[PDB]
DNA sequence: GGTTTTTGTCTGGCTTCACACTTGATTTGCATCACTGTG
DNA sequence: CACAGTGATACAGCCCTTAACAAAAACCCG
DNA sequence: CACAGTGATGCAAATCAAGTGTGAAGCCAGACAAAAACC
DNA sequence: CGGGTTTTTGTTAAGGGCTGTATCACTGTG
């Protein structure tokens, strides 16, 4: 049977395509980086993203991994609402 | 074996 | 029928999130109020 | 020399690919 | 029976902070085992 | 004390693509 799209696969039915490769992922990380896998995959995915010119999603991933930037200060919210000539209902 | 020195291997998240 | 893909399971053991109660203590939501403005 | 808009357009700037080379910082040991 | 604002006020409702011991879920191991779409 | 080794960081140029900013004749309270 012909293959399907990688993203449409379930959480379990997509291991037979990464089984051959994640083993060299760990051995490379062990012999060069020290043993970290999440970090060495994160840097690889950042490489792919910024090569693909998707810096917006790259920065979003960086924010998710680091401290979340969600939430504005009340002072800056008021500054926006006032200096953009906005009304309370809008 | 003899140690040849070199720059220490910093954590991969702390490089450029 | 072959071939490849797609899901299913196995038990011991690990982490990770939700909850069981209760009493306040906030924080968010939405309706009220008499009015404008284009005629 | 009023000063903050008003929106469309065009140009500059910055960041990825190839691959080999070059300036520079951190230990090791004679 | 025009309809979208206009902002302050006030009360109903949602979320939570405190305490620890649970349940419930996701996943790791490597391996064995059934459905299903093209020849 | 300084080569030697390992690693970091930048550089060279032809292209592609996203983002940022200057420029144009005008407004409006008078």
């Amino acid at each position: 049977r012909p293959r399907q799209h990688l993203l449409s696969l379930t959480r379990r039915a997509q291991k037979h395509r990464l089984r051959e490769l994640k083993i060299q992922v760990k051995e490379f990380a062990d012999k060069e980086e020290g043993g970290d896998v999440k970090a060495v995959c994160l840097t690889l995915f950042l490489l792919a993203l910024r090569a693909r010119n998707e810096h917006r999603q790259a920065d979003e991933l960086e924010a998710i991994m680091q401290g979340r930037g969600s939430g504005l200060q009340p002072a800056v919210c008021l500054a926006i609402r006032v200096n953009t000539f906005l009304s309370c209902s809008q | 074996h003899i140690n040849k020195g070199g720059r220490p291997r910093q954590h991969l998240l702390s490089l450029t």
